[PDB]
C-alpha cells in the first residue's frame, strides 16, 4: 500500500520501514528510531562499564 | 553477535476477564515474557504472560485490566523475563514497588541487567552461618540469636510495635566487631505498608545517618496487588547483586508478609487454582521458598546475606497458613507476645515460643562464653515451669505454690520484669545481660537445676 | 448502537460492541437499564445490569456511555439527596410525583437548569492556569461559600473568563487553550469512583477532631484526615456519634454513605438530618443540610449500587477536599456493604476465601481507607484540605472476629468501641474505655502540648487511673473495700468520680449538649490534680472523705456548668474551684 | 559549658559541608573528566551504534 495516503512523519522518524499485515492487527515497526532506543537500552551495561576506568 | 529485533506490537486483544487480558493470533510466544500493554487512551502498563497454548496468550495485566479496549489496546512482546537493572548506584536510594526511583533522582545507571527470580544455590557449594550479629537488642541476641546468614523472622499480631522493634533493629544494625565497606547493607523491603507507616520509616532512615547504606522498596497499600508479589523478588534480586557480586553482607528485612500472603491468594484467586489450607494457594510452600530459601553463605564468595522477615497472625494464631508455613521454612522464630505487650513491655519479646535453629552454631568460643547454651536452655525451660506454677495457682489458689512452686513463680516474675525489658535505644552487651540471666538461674537452687550441670555455669564467676 | 444476544437473570451479553472498554458503564433496553461491563470476550461485550433485567427483549438496543462508574460533580451538590448509583432521589420523586423510584430513571444527577450565582476571580483574559487553579468561587447558599476549581488533567493559558452573574451549569463559563486547540469548561466535573482524586502530597495530620464530646475528644483523640471505626449496631451511639459531628465538628462539611441497611432506619436518619439544627459561633441559626450531603442505599437498592455507594460518597468528599475544605465521611455500615461485596462475588463465582467473603475484600477495604489524610491541594492558590472517615464496623455478636472486623481494625488507626453494657448501665457517651484506643495520638502530641503541655501528662495520668480502676475492681470484688488503702481508696474514689462526672456525658441536657476542649481540659486539670494532692498526704480516708464534701461537689460541679458563659468564664470559675481544692487539700493536710 | 561545647560544633559542620562540596565539585569534575571520558567515548559508542545489518 505504501506511504501514498499516509506516511511516517520525517523528522519524528529518521528513516526504516513498518510492516503489518491485513487490518494492521499485527505490526512490526522497525523504524530506525525504535531500532537506536533497544540498542541502548541493550547496550548501557557496557556503556557504564566503559565510562568508568 | 545475533542482530537485534524490535519488539513486535499486536493489537489482536481477544478477550479481558479478572486481572487477566487474552490474546490471539500471537507470533511466537515466550512463557513469562514481559508484555506492557498500552491502552487507548495512550496510558500504559506493564503485565506477565501467565499461559502460552498453541498461538494464544493469557496475559495478567499489573496496574488492572481497567480501560482495556477490544480494539484499541495494543500489546508489546519484549521477548524477555522480567529483569530489575541491578547496580552498586542502587544504595542509598528508594524505589517504587516495580522499582521506579521516587526520590526525585535519576534512574538507575545498570551495572548489569539481572534476572528476578534467580536461580538456587548448588547446596554442594552452600555453606553454614558461622558468625553473630549486633542488631542492638538484648533480648534477641542472648537467646535465640541471629547469625550472619540465618534467616528468621519476627511473629507479631497486628497494632504490635513490631515495625518500631524493625526500625531500632536497622538503624542499630553492625557487626560484632570482635570493615565499614563490608559492614551490613539493610535492603528494607515494604510489602503493603501504610502510608504513616511510609513516612515513619522514611524519617526514621533518614534520621539515623545511615542512608548512605539502605535501600528501600517501598510498596504502599494503594499500589496494585499484583505489583506487591514482585517487590521481594527485587529487593532480594538487588541484595543478591550486593553481596554475592560486591561483597558487602546484607540483612534483608521484609516488613508485612502477610501482606504478601493475602496478594498471593488475591492472584490466586483471580486464575481460580487449586486451593491449599484457608483458600491459600496450593503452591504457597514454593512461594514462600523461593522468597525466604536464599539467606545463606555461598562458599567462593564472602558475601552473606542474611534475612529477617516480619509477618502477622492475622488472628493472633500461629496454625495460620502463612506463619505455619514460614515456620516450616524459615529456620526459626523470634516472637512478640501481646499478653507481654498488656504489661507495658516496649520489647515484647516472649521467649518460650522463640528459637533459633541454628543457634546452636553461633554459639562457641570464639565469640560469647562457654556457658551460652546451658544458660540458655535454663531459661529457656524453666519459663514453662513457672507458666504451669502460675496456671496451678490460678486454678487453686496461692497456697498450691509449694516451696519449689513459689521459686518458679518468682523466676517468672523477675524473668518478666527485669530480663525481657529494655531501653528503646539499649545496647546491652551480652556478657552484662548474660550475668543478669545466671542471677535469674540461680533464684532456683543451685542443685535443683536438673538439665544444667552445675560446672558449666560454675566456670564462670559472678562479680 | 448495540444489541443484546443472551440475558440470564443479571449477566447480559451483548454483541457489536468491539470497541467497548472494561468496566465501561452501559445503557440497557429501551427502558435505559444501567449495567456495568464485566468481560470483552470476542467482539461481544458482557454487562451485569443492576436494576431487575426481567421484560428484556433480544436485539433490544444498547447504548455505550464512554465513561466508567462516575459522579458528576459541581454546585447544588450539597444538601440534597443521592442514591448509590449518583441518583438524586428527592429531583426523581418531584418530577415523577408518585413514591416508587421508575425502572430506568434519566434524571441527571444535579438540576442543569438552575441558577447559581458566579463570580471570577481576578484573573486575566489571556493568564496561564492549570488543573486545580481556582478560577472563581459560587455562593450556592449562604454561608457553605463553593469554590469551582478548574478540573485537573486539564490546563492551559486563559482565553475567556466569564464576568461575574447569574449561570447555570449548561453555560460555558470557562474557555481556554493549550495547544492550539481550544476547550471550554462549563461548571460540572466528572470523575470515575474508583479513581481517587488528584493530589499534591500527603500531609502529616496535625489539628484533633473536636467531635463536642469529652470522651472522644481527650480520653481518645482522634485527629482530622484520620480512619475511625465503631462498633455500631444498638444503642443509637452511632446516630448519635453522627449528630455530633453534623452539628458540632470541626469539620467544614459532612456526607454521610449509607449503604444496605434497614429501610426505615434511613428513613428515620434522613428525617432526622433536617430536624436537626446548629448554631454559628457568630450568633447565628443555620440548618445542617446547608453543608450535609447524603448518600443513602437501602437494602432494596440494588447490590452493585449498595457496592458503588461508599466510593460516590468518597469521592464526594474528596472533591469537597480539593479546595481545601475540611470534610468528614460517615459509613453508616460497612459490615453491609461487605456483605453486597460477598453477594457480588457470589454472581461471579470467584473462588472463596475465610468465611466466604472474596480474597479482595480485605484489599479493597484498605484501599478505601487509604484515600483518608490532610492533603495539601493540586494548584494554586496554596491552601489545605482535609477528609477523616467515621466508618462503623458492625460485628456479628460482637465477636471482632470477621473478616470485615479484623481488616478495619488492622487498617483504621483510631477505634472508640462503643459497648452495649454501659448503655444497659445508661451512659450516654456508651464508650468503653478499657477497648477503645488512639494511634494517632503520639502525633497529635504537638498540638496537645502547644495548648498546655500539662495537658498530655494529665492525660497520662488519667489511662493510669483507669487501669488501676479495674485492678481496684477485682480488688473489691475479692475482699471488698475494706482492704483498700487510703491512698488506694482516694484513687477508686476518683477512679469513680472521673468515670461517672467527666467520662460520662449527658448529651440531652442543655448544659452538657456541647464540651468544649478548654472546658474538658480544666475539667480534667481540676480532676487529676485533686487525685495527686488528695494522694501524696497519705491521712485518714474516712476524714478526708468527710472533708471534702465542699471540694467533692465542685469536682462534680465542674461539669455542671453550661457553656453559655464562655471560655473566659468557665475557665476562671474551673481555675478557682482547682485552687479552692488545692487550699483545702493542703491546708487540712 | 554545653553552650562552649556546642559553639565549635557550628564551625564543624560548616567545615564538613564545604568539604562535601568540594568533593562533590572534584566528583564532577571526574565526570568532566567523565566529560574527558565522554570525549575518549563518544565516538567510541556511537561506532558501537552501527547494528544496522539484516
Amino acid at each position: 500500500p505504501g506511504p501514498g495516503h499516509h506516511n511516517a512523519h520525517g523528522p519524528s522518524c529518521s528513516g526504516g520501514v513498518v510492516v503489518a499485515s491485513r487490518d494492521g492487527k499485527i505490526v512490526c515497526e522497525n523504524t530506525l528510531d525504535a531500532r537506536l532506543d533497544v540498542v541502548f537500552r541493550k547496550k548501557l551495561p557496557e556503556i557504564r562499564k566503559q565510562l568508568v576506568s | 553477535e545475533g542482530t537485534l529485533e524490535v519488539a513486535m506490537e499486536y493489537r489482536t486483544v481477544t478477550g479481558v476477564a479478572g486481572p487477566l487480558v487474552i490474546l490471539d493470533k500471537v507470533k511466537g510466544p515466550k512463557y513469562y515474557e514481559i508484555v506492557n500493554i498500552r491502552l487507548g487512551d495512550g496510558t500504559m502498563r506493564r503485565g506477565q504472560v501467565l499461559e502460552v497454548d498453541g498461538e494464544k496468550a493469557v496475559v495478567q495485566v499489573f496496574e488492572g485490566t481497567s480501560g482495556i479496549d477490544n480494539k484499541f489496546t495494543t500489546v508489546q512482546f519484549t521477548g524477555e523475563v522480567l529483569k530489575t537493572p541491578v547496580s552498586l548506584d542502587m544504595l542509598g536510594r528508594i524505589f517504587n514497588g516495580s522499582g521506579k526511583p521516587i526520590d526525585n533522582g535519576p534512574p538507575i545507571l545498570p551495572e548489569a541487567y539481572l534476572d528476578i527470580s534467580g536461580s538456587s544455590i548448588n547446596p554442594s557449594e552452600r555453606t553454614y552461618p558461622e558468625e553473630m550479629i549486633q542488631t542492638g537488642i538484648s533480648t534477641i541476641d542472648v537467646m535465640n540469636s541471629i547469625a550472619r546468614g540465618q534467616k528468621i523472622p519476627l511473629f507479631s499480631a497486628a497494632g504490635l510495635p513490631h515495625n518500631e522493634i524493625a526500625a531500632q533493629i536497622c538503624r542499630q544494625a553492625g557487626l560484632v566487631k570482635r570493615g565499614e565497606e563490608d559492614n551490613f547493607a539493610i535492603v528494607f523491603a515494604a510489602m503493603g505498608v501504610n502510608m504513616e507507616t511510609a513516612q515513619f520509616f522514611k524519617r526514621d532512615f533518614e534520621e539515623n545517618g545511615s542512608m548512605e547504606r539502605v535501600t528501600l522498596f517501598l510498596n504502599l497499600a494503594n499500589d496494585p496487588t499484583i505489583e506487591r508479589i514482585i517487590t521481594p523478588r527485587i529487593a532480594l534480586t538487588t541484595a543478591e547483586y550486593l553481596a554475592y557480586e560486591c561483597g558487602k553482607h546484607v540483612l534483608v528485612i521484609l516488613t508485612d508478609m502477610s501482606s504478601y500472603a493475602d496478594a498471593l491468594r488475591e492472584v490466586s484467586a483471580a486464575r481460580e487454582e487449586v486451593p491449599g489450607r484457608r483458600g491459600y494457594p496450593g503452591y504457597m510452600y514454593t512461594d514462600l521458598a523461593q522468597i525466604y530459601e536464599r539467606a545463606g553463605r555461598i562458599e567462593g564468595r564472602k558475601g552473606s546475606i542474611t534475612q529477617i522477615p516480619i509477618l502477622t497472625m492475622p488472628n493472633d494464631d500461629i496454625t495460620h497458613p502463612t506463619p505455619d508455613l514460614t515456620g516450616y521454612i524459615t529456620e526459626g522464630q523470634i516472637y512478640i507476645d501481646r499478653q507481654l505487650q498488656n504489661r507495658q513491655i516496649y520489647p515484647p519479646i516472649n521467649v518460650l515460643p522463640s528459637l533459633s535453629r541454628l543457634m546452636k552454631s553461633a554459639i562457641g568460643e570464639g565469640m560469647t562464653r562457654r556457658d551460652h547454651s546451658d544458660v540458655s536452655n535454663q531459661l529457656y525451660a524453666n519459663y514453662a515451669i513457672g507458666k504451669d506454677v502460675q496456671a496451678m495457682k490460678a486454678v487453686v489458689g496461692e497456697e498450691a505454690l509449694s516451696s519449689e512452686d513459689l521459686l518458679y513463680l518468682e523466676f517468672l516474675d523477675k524473668f518478666e520484669r527485669k530480663f525481657v525489658a529494655q531501653g528503646a535505644y539499649d545496647s546491652r552487651n551480652i556478657f552484662q545481660s548474660l550475668d543478669l540471666a545466671w542471677t535469674l538461674l540461680r533464684i532456683f537452687p543451685r542443685e535443683l537445676l536438673h538439665r544444667i550441670p552445675g560446672k558449666t555455669l560454675d566456670q564462670y564467676y559472678s562479680r | 448502537y448495540g444489541y443484546v444476544r443472551k440475558v440470564s437473570g443479571p449477566v447480559v451479553i451483548a454483541d457489536g460492541m468491539n470497541g467497548a472498554a472494561m468496566y465501561e458503564l452501559v445503557r440497557v433496553g429501551h427502558d435505559n437499564l444501567i449495567g456495568e461491563i464485566i468481560r470483552l470476550e470476542g467482539d461481544s461485550a458482557t454487562i451485569q445490569v443492576y436494576e431487575e433485567t426481567a421484560g428484556l427483549m433480544v436485539n433490544d438496543p444498547v447504548l455505550r456511555t464512554h465513561k466508567p462508574l462516575s459522579v458528576e460533580l459541581g454546585p447544588g451538590i450539597l444538601g440534597n439527596i443521592f442514591d448509590g448509583i449518583q441518583r438524586p432521589l428527592k429531583t426523581i420523586a418531584i418530577r415523577s410525583g408518585d413514591v416508587y423510584i421508575p425502572r430506568g430513571v434519566s434524571v441527571p444527577a444535579l438540576d442543569k437548569d438552575t441558577l447559581w450565582e458566579f463570580q471570577p476571580k481576578k484573573i486575566g483574559e489571556g493568564d496561564l492556569l492549570t488543573g486545580g487553579d481556582l478560577y472563581a468561587t459560587v455562593f450556592e447558599n449562604s454561608l457553605m461559600q463553593h469554590h469551582v476549581a478548574l478540573p485537573p488533567d486539564a490546563m492551559g493559558k486563559v482565553t475567556y473568563v466569564a464576568p461575574a452573574g447569574q449561570y447555570s451549569l449548561k453555560d460555558t463559563v470557562l474557555e481556554l487553550e493549550f495547544q492550539g486547540v481550544k476547550k471550554s469548561f462549563t461548571m460540572l466535573q466528572a470523575w470515575p469512583v474508583r479513581t481517587p482524586r488528584p493530589v499534591s502530597s500527603k500531609l502529616a495530620a496535625d489539628t484533633p477532631l473536636l467531635t463536642g464530646q469529652r470522651v472522644l475528644d481527650a480520653l481518645f483523640p482522634s485527629v482530622l484526615g484520620g480512619t475511625c471505626a465503631i462498633p455500631g449496631a444498638f444503642g443509637c451511639g452511632k446516630t448519635v456519634i453522627s449528630q455530633a459531628l453534623s452539628k458540632y465538628s470541626n469539620s467544614d462539611t459532612v456526607v454521610y454513605v449509607g449503604c444496605g441497611e434497614r429501610g426505615n432506619e434511613m428513613a428515620e436518619v434522613l428525617m432526622d438530618f433536617p430536624q436537626l439544627t446548629m448554631t454559628l459561633p457568630d450568633g447565628r441559626e443555620e440548618s445542617v443540610m446547608k453543608r450535609t450531603t447524603l448518600v443513602a442505599n437501602t437494602s432494596n437498592m440494588p447490590v452493585a449500587a449498595r457496592e458503588a455507594s461508599i466510593y460516590t460518597g468518597i469521592t464526594i468528599a474528596e472533591y469537597f477536599r480539593d479546595m481545601g475544605y475540611n470534610v468528614s465521611m460517615m459509613a453508616d455500615s460497612t459490615s453491609r456493604w461487605a456483605e453486597a461485596l460477598r453477594e457480588i462475588s457470589g454472581r461471579l463465582a470467584e473462588m472463596p476465601a475465610d468465611s466466604g467473603y472474596p480474597a479482595y475484600l480485605a484489599a479493597r477495604l484498605a484501599s478505601f481507607y487509604e484515600r483518608a489524610g490532610k492533603v495539601k491541594c493540586l494548584g494554586g492558590p496554596e491552601r489545605t484540605g482535609s477528609v477523616t472517615i467515621v466508618g462503623a464496623v458492625s460485628p456479628p455478636g460482637g465477636d471482632f472476629s470477621d473478616p470485615v472486623t479484623s481488616a478495619t481494625l488492622s487498617i483504621v488507626q483510631v477505634f472508640w468501641g462503643l459497648d452495649k453494657k454501659l448503655a444497659q448501665r445508661k451512659h450516654f457517651p456508651s464508650v468503653n474505655w478499657l477497648i477503645s484506643y488512639s494511634k494517632y495520638s503520639t502525633a497529635l502530641e504537638s498540638f496537645y502540648e502547644q495548648f498546655d503541655p500539662d495537658f498530655i501528662n494529665i492525660r497520662t495520668k488519667a489511662r493510669e487511673v483507669l487501669q488501676r480502676e479495674d485492678d481496684l475492681n477485682e480488688i473489691v470484688q475479692l475482699v471488698g473495700k475494706d482492704a483498700l488503702a487510703e491512698g488506694d481508696k482516694i484513687t477508686l474514689e476518683t477512679a469513680k468520680l472521673l468515670r461517672e462526672d467527666y467520662l460520662a456525658q449527658n448529651a440531652f441536657t442543655p448544659y452538657d449538649k456541647f464540651c468544649p476542649f478548654y472546658k474538658s481540659v480544666w475539667m480534667m486539670r481540676n480532676i487529676i490534680h485533686f487525685y495527686n494532692l488528695a494522694n501524696q498526704a497519705v491521712i485518714t480516708y474516712t476524714l478526708i472523705k468527710h472533708r471534702l464534701g465542699d471540694l467533692f461537689y465542685r469536682l462534680v460541679s465542674q461539669k455542671f456548668e453550661d457553656p453559655a458563659e464562655g471560655e473566659p468564664a468557665l475557665v476562671a470559675k474551673f481555675k478557682k474551684l482547682h485552687e479552692d481544692l488545692t487550699a483545702g487539700f493542703r491546708a487540712l493536710e | 559549658e554545653f553552650q562552649r561545647k556546642l559553639a565549635e560544633s557550628s564551625g564543624d559542620s560548616g567545615a564538613n559541608v564545604k568539604r562535601l562540596e568540594q568533593e562533590t565539585e572534584v566528583k564532577i569534575h571526574h565526570l568532566n573528566a567523565g566529560a574527558e571520558k565522554i570525549q575518549y567515548d563518544v565516538v567510541q559508542m556511537l561506532l558501537k551504534h552501527v547494528t544496522t545489518v539484516k
